[PDB]
Order: C-alpha cells, then sequence, then structure tokens
C-alpha cells in the first residue's frame, strides 16, 4: 500500500562503515550498498554496509560492477550474512545531505529493483566534530506519503535539500540507529580510563605552573570584580567578565586541586 | 619484533556483529576471522576485518577448516576498495587459546611473514582492554628450557581515526559521560583504579598460588621482573619526602582555601542582591 | 614548468601534455607558404645573396662553416 512515516534503522558497524568509506573518499564522491530486511511497510533496517570500486564514471548506475556485487554478495551468504540488499549510499563532500540529478536516477533504478530500495547520502567532511550529516531519501510516483502519525514530525528539514528537493522529487525518512547493548561499552573501552590513567599523579611540576597561572588570572578578575561591585548604584539597569568567569575558575582550580590532593595521598598510603 | 598494534572501532564492531551473526544459529565458542592493517615504525595499526569461513572440531584440536580461496579473494576485493589495507594478523572471539590455534596462525603466516593474531573476548564486557595480541615466536629461550612454537603477548590499545572517532561517539552519545567531570567522574575513576590494582593483585596472587603449589609452571623470567615490581615499591615515610610532601600538599590546601573563601563571597553577593531585590517587590506591592 | 593532466578532483597526474606556448605564437608561424620566386625580385640581386648566404646557406649545408670554423649570422 501507500507509504507512511516510516524509519530507518541503520546499525553501528553499518554506520561506521559509511562514514569510514566516505573520509576516504573524500574529495571524490564513493558510494556501496547495504544489507537489511524490510522488515514491514513501517521501517527498514539496514545491518552491515560494504563499499564497492571506485570507478572513474562516479557515483551512478554504472559505478556498480554487477560481478563484484554479486560474488560479494555469495561470499557474505558464505560467510554467515544472507542479508539481501536493499539501500545505496553515497558521499556528497563539502555539500549538504540531498539528491543530485544522477541521484535521482540512480535511487529510480534502485526501486525499480526491488520496490522500497532507500537511498543514503552522507557528507564525510561535514559529519564531524561530534555531528553526523547522514540523511535517507526515497522517490515519489497529489499526496507524497501518508501521514498516520505524529513519529514524521519529530524532526525538521533542511533548506539545501529543500531547493534540491528534499520534498519535491523525493522524500526524507527519518533515521534512527539500532545500537544494542553489547556494542555499548564495547565502543566506549575506546575513550575508557584505565585504572592507571585514574590514579596517574598528573606532573607535580605543570600543576604547579597551572595554579600558579590560573590564582593569577583569578587576581585579574577580581580586580575588575571589585569595581563592578563598586558600581552597584543601578544606573541605566543593564553575563560578561567578572562574576561566572570567576565561577568557572574558582570551580576548575578547586577541582583539579581536590583531585590532585586525593590522588597523590591515595598514592602514599596504598602503595606502599 | 612489534612493539605496538592498536585496534580501531571498525574491526571490534565488525567481529562482534560475526560473533553475532554466528552464534544466532550456529552458537560455537569462537568465530575466526581476517584483519587488515598498515604499517608505521614498528608499530601496527589495525581498521579493517572480514569474517572468513571457519570450523574447529570439539577436542580433536587438530581439525580445522579456514578457506584459503575465500580469504585470498576476499582479500583481492577489499584491496579493489582500499588497497592500502594489507593482511596482517587474525582474530577470533574465543576467550582462551587452543592447542589448534598455532596452526591458524602459521597458515596465516603465508598470507603475512608477522601475522599477529588478536582474541577479541565480545561476551566480557568487564573491567578493561577487550583485546589481546599475540605474536608468534621460536627461540632458544637462554636459559636451558626447551624450545617451542609458542604466542608472545604484545601490548595493544583502542585508537580511532577521526571519522570512527565521530561514529563512535554520536552512538555513545546518550550514555556518554562528560570528560571533565569535574569532581564525580574523577573520584569515581579513582575508585575504579583502586578496583582495578587489587584486581590485578589477586590475580598475580592467584599466578603465585598455582606457582608455588606446582600446578603451573615456572616462568622463572616475568616473575623477577615482578620481584624487580617489588622492589620498585617508593617506601613512603622516608624524611625528606615527607618535607616535601608536607609542602606540596599545603601548597594545594593554600590554594583551594583562596577558592573556597572566593566562593563564600560570590555566595554572600548573591544572598544579599537576592534579599534586596524581593524586599524591593514587597516594598513595591503595598 | 611541465604541463600534465591530471584527475579532476583527487588532482593524480594521469598524463603528460605538449608544452603549450600561446595561441598568438602559434598564429605567428607560417602555413600558407609563399609563392613569391627570387626571381621576381629586380635589382636586389646582391642583397638577395646577402641574406640568402646570411640564412639558407646556414639551414642547408653547415658544412662549409665547421669547416672554417666560423659561428654562421
Ligand atoms: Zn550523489
Amino acid at each position: 500500500a501507500v507509504d507512511t512515516a516510516e524509519q530507518v534503522y541503520i546499525s553501528s558497524l553499518a554506520l561506521l562503515k559509511m562514514l569510514k568509506h566516505g573520509r576516504a573518499g573524500v574529495p571524490m564522491e564513493v558510494m556501496g550498498l547495504m544489507l537489511g530486511e524490510f522488515v514491514d511497510d513501517y521501517t527498514v533496517r539496514v545491518i552491515d554496509v560494504f563499499a564497492m570500486p571506485q570507478s572513474g564514471t562516479g557515483v551512478s548506475v554504472e559505478a556498480v560492477d554487477p560481478v563484484f556485487q554479486a560474488k560479494m554478495l555469495d561470499m557474505l551468504k558464505q560467510t554467515g550474512r544472507p542479508e539481501m540488499v536493499v539501500g545505496w549510499y553515497h558521499s556528497h563532500p563539502g555539500f549538504g545531505c540531498w539528491l543530485s540529478g544522477v541521484d535521482i536516477n540512480t535511487q529510480q533504478s534502485f526501486e525499480a529493483l526491488s520496490e522500497r530500495a532507500v537511498a543514503v547520502v552522507v557528507d564525510p567532511i561535514q559529519s564531524v566534530k561530534g555531528k553526523v550529516v547522514i540523511d535517507a531519501f526515497r522517490l515519489i510516483n497529489h499526496e507524497p506519503r501518508q501521514t498516520t502519525s505524529n513519529l514524521g514530525h519529530l524532526n525538521k528539514p533542511s533548506i539545501q535539500a529543500l531547493i534540491h528537493g528534499l520534498n519535491r522529487h523525493y522524500y526524507s525518512i527519518t533515521i534512527n540507529y539500532r545500537k544494542n547493548e553489547l556494542e555499548q561499552k564495547m565502543l566506549l573501552n575506546l575513550h575508557k580510563k584505565s585504572w592507571m590513567e585514574g590514579l596517574t599523579l598528573q606532573d607535580y611540576s605543570e600543576h604547579c605552573k597551572h595554579n600558579e597561572s590560573v590564582v593569577k588570572e583569578m587576581l585579574e578578575l577580581a580586580k575588575n570584580y571589585n569595581k563592578a561591585v563598586e558600581e552597584e548604584d543601578k544606573m541605566t539597569p543593564e553575563k560578561q567578565d567578572p562574576k561566572r568567569h570567576l565561577e568557572e575558575h574558582v570551580d576548575v582550580l578547586m577541582t583539579s586541586n581536590i583531585v590532585q590532593c586525593l590522588a597523590a595521598m591515595l598514592d602514599t598510603v596504598v602503595f606502599k | 619484533a612489534v612493539q605496538k598494534v592498536v585496534v580501531h572501532p571498525l574491526v571490534l564492531l565488525s567481529v562482534v556483529d560475526h560473533f553475532n551473526r554466528i552464534g544466532k544459529v550456529g552458537n560455537q565458542k569462537r568465530v575466526v576471522g581476517v584483519l587488515l592493517g598498515s604499517w608505521q615504525k614498528k608499530v601496527l595499526d589495525v581498521s579493517n576485518s572480514f569474517a572468513v569461513p571457519f570450523d574447529e572440531d570439539d577436542k580433536d584440536d587438530s581439525v580445522w577448516f579456514l578457506d584459503h580461496d575465500y580469504l585470498e579473494n576476499m582479500y583481492g576485493m577489499f584491496k579493489k576498495v582500499n588497497a592500502r589495507e594489507r593482511i596482517v594478523g587474525w582474530y577470533h572471539t574465543g576467550p582462551k587459546l587452543h592447542k589448534n590455534d598455532i596452526a591458524i596462525n602459521e597458515l596465516m603466516k603465508r598470507y603475512c611473514p608477522n601475522s599477529v593474531l588478536v582474541i577479541i573476548d565480545v561476551k566480557p564486557k568487564d573491567l578493561g582492554l577487550p583485546t589481546e595480541a599475540y605474536i608468534s615466536v621460536e627461540e632458544v629461550h637462554d636459559d636451558g628450557t626447551p624450545t617451542s612454537k609458542t604466542f608472545e603477548h604484545v601490548t595493544s590499545e583502542i585508537g580511532a581515526e577521526e571519522a570512527e572517532e565521530v561514529g563512535v561517539e554520536h552512538l555513545l552519545r546518550d550514555i556518554k559521560d562528560t570528560t571533565v567531570g569535574t569532581l564525580s567522574q574523577r573520584i569515581t575513576n579513582q575508585v575504579h583504579g583502586l578496583k582495578g590494582l587489587n584486581s590485578k593483585l589477586l590475580d598475580i596472587r592467584s599466578y603465585l598460588e598455582k606457582v608455588a603449589t606446582g600446578k603451573l609452571p615456572i616462568n622463572h623470567q616475568i616473575i623477577y621482573q615482578l620481584q624487580d615490581v617489588f622492589n620498585l615499591l617508593p617506601d613512603v615515610s622516608l624524611q625528606e619526602f615527607v618535607k616535601a610532601f608536607y609542602l606540596k600538599t599545603n601548597d594545594q590546601m593554600v590554594v583551594v582555601y583562596l577558592a573556597s573563601l572566593i566562593r563564600s563571597v560570590v555566595a554572600l553577593h548573591n544572598l544579599i542582591n537576592n534579599k534586596i531585590a524581593n524586599r524591593d517587590a514587597e516594598k513595591k506591592e503595598g | 614548468g611541465d604541463l600534465v593532466g591530471v584527475n579532476k578532483d583527487s588532482y593524480l597526474i594521469l598524463e603528460t601534455l605538449p608544452t603549450e606556448y600561446d595561441s598568438r605564437v602559434k598564429a605567428m608561424e607560417v602555413d600558407e607558404r609563399p609563392t613569391e620566386q627570387y626571381s621576381d625580385i629586380g635589382g636586389l640581386d646582391k642583397q638577395i645573396q646577402e641574406l640568402v648566404e646570411a640564412i639558407v646557406l646556414p639551414m642547408n649545408h653547415k658544412e662549409k662553416f665547421e669547416n672554417l670554423g666560423i659561428q654562421p649570422p
């Protein structure tokens, strides 16, 4: 029947594969496929993603080598992944997530292939500093889709794909990440602090330099804090400078000194 | 030799996916796959890995499938997509090694002269470092002990390329604890450090129990390195060290004095202004 | 200072090119090859011989000059 607000769950492995391949491809656009299950009409699951060789034709249907795709699928079936392929992702470095004119036609072919295949656009150079610019698109054939729920407008579109047709020729589908408790705190081991890192005593000369600088900054802040309190007269009732800056300085200084003293003490008494 | 191996998020997520994939239907003590990486200096950086058809007998510990042609053409295609990554090492998920594993490493040495094996215990979600790394060694041991085809530990750690770093952070965001964590996270980190130190010392206890009782062979090595560790303890309460410790602690105390006193002053300044404002409102209301 | 065709995005040199001087410079060269015979010039025979011995003879032979050791004009 006619589709709806829908959803697309992509796995952690899939997302990292996509981001890594995109950051490998920049500045040349690169593309590949995701494996997944059409679990139902209201959401599509993709798990695992495999990139495919970058031909000189650029991101297009011709860039999809049938031999490479077929034998990759066969070997993944042997290795334990019988997941049948819906979805193709491509990279748009330097510009937002939207389907270009080429992308419209590639997704038209992909839709003709299965029916509900989903396009994915990743910008590997804008997806940085903790923000990931990922988005997923489907083409329309009056009424664009059925809005039978409120989980279609929990997100907001963007002007870039708006002119490029985020509702005009294609529509964006809300993206969700199906992480589980096992992948959780498996990834976390990457920033996980080690016990020796916990008992590490920093550096005493560097700590003294830090206290030296921060107390001097405290003095220079208090100098104008005095002026601020001496202009308490309430001419033209007006968060810059003295008060909250002094607050953050005292907070960081006090916590650093307390933690250094505590680590030093614990090391003194426990280590012999 | 090889001094360090750094392991990226992608391989560990891939092996977790492989373990869930196989254990979903074909639950088995381990799964075996191949890592891809590059060499800087004498450190190794591993970010790629694929599952290979593998099978182990239950107790014969000599019977095993690892697919030659599958490994070869899968590597060829992974080279086609990205040619930098060449075959280094092989991974498995079994929390324990097997007598059968050194044959696996010898086969892998056909594809890499110094192939390194990595145990990734996916099921454990514990104190730390879910990756263990091992190289193959064959030497006379220099001490009269019989030589043997042996696995040797090489230190390992997790490091991320920037794209994998943003990818992992975005998924961790909801459960992510803040990096700064002024007091709470630091105190919890110190407590966790004491926990880890106690756990490691108890492991060393159990090893010494097994060595004295004889059920475990004396390595001669490490145990004398452990004796060096035991002689390395600093022995605090030596007098000039006590003087220096008191001096530095007093410096920390005067600094925290200044911070606390300023905090009290600013607290009073907020209090007085709040009283003035609410009293002004009360006086205006009448 | 060589002319090379590279990848339009990755900038990898994948072709070498013949050095291009300029469109005007390529316009200056003669391709029509005019047809005025030396006999068409009258009276200037001495000057014609001067120019010929100065220009053409170094082109045709180079042996009668080198056998002397002279630097041709
Ligand atoms: Zn595109």
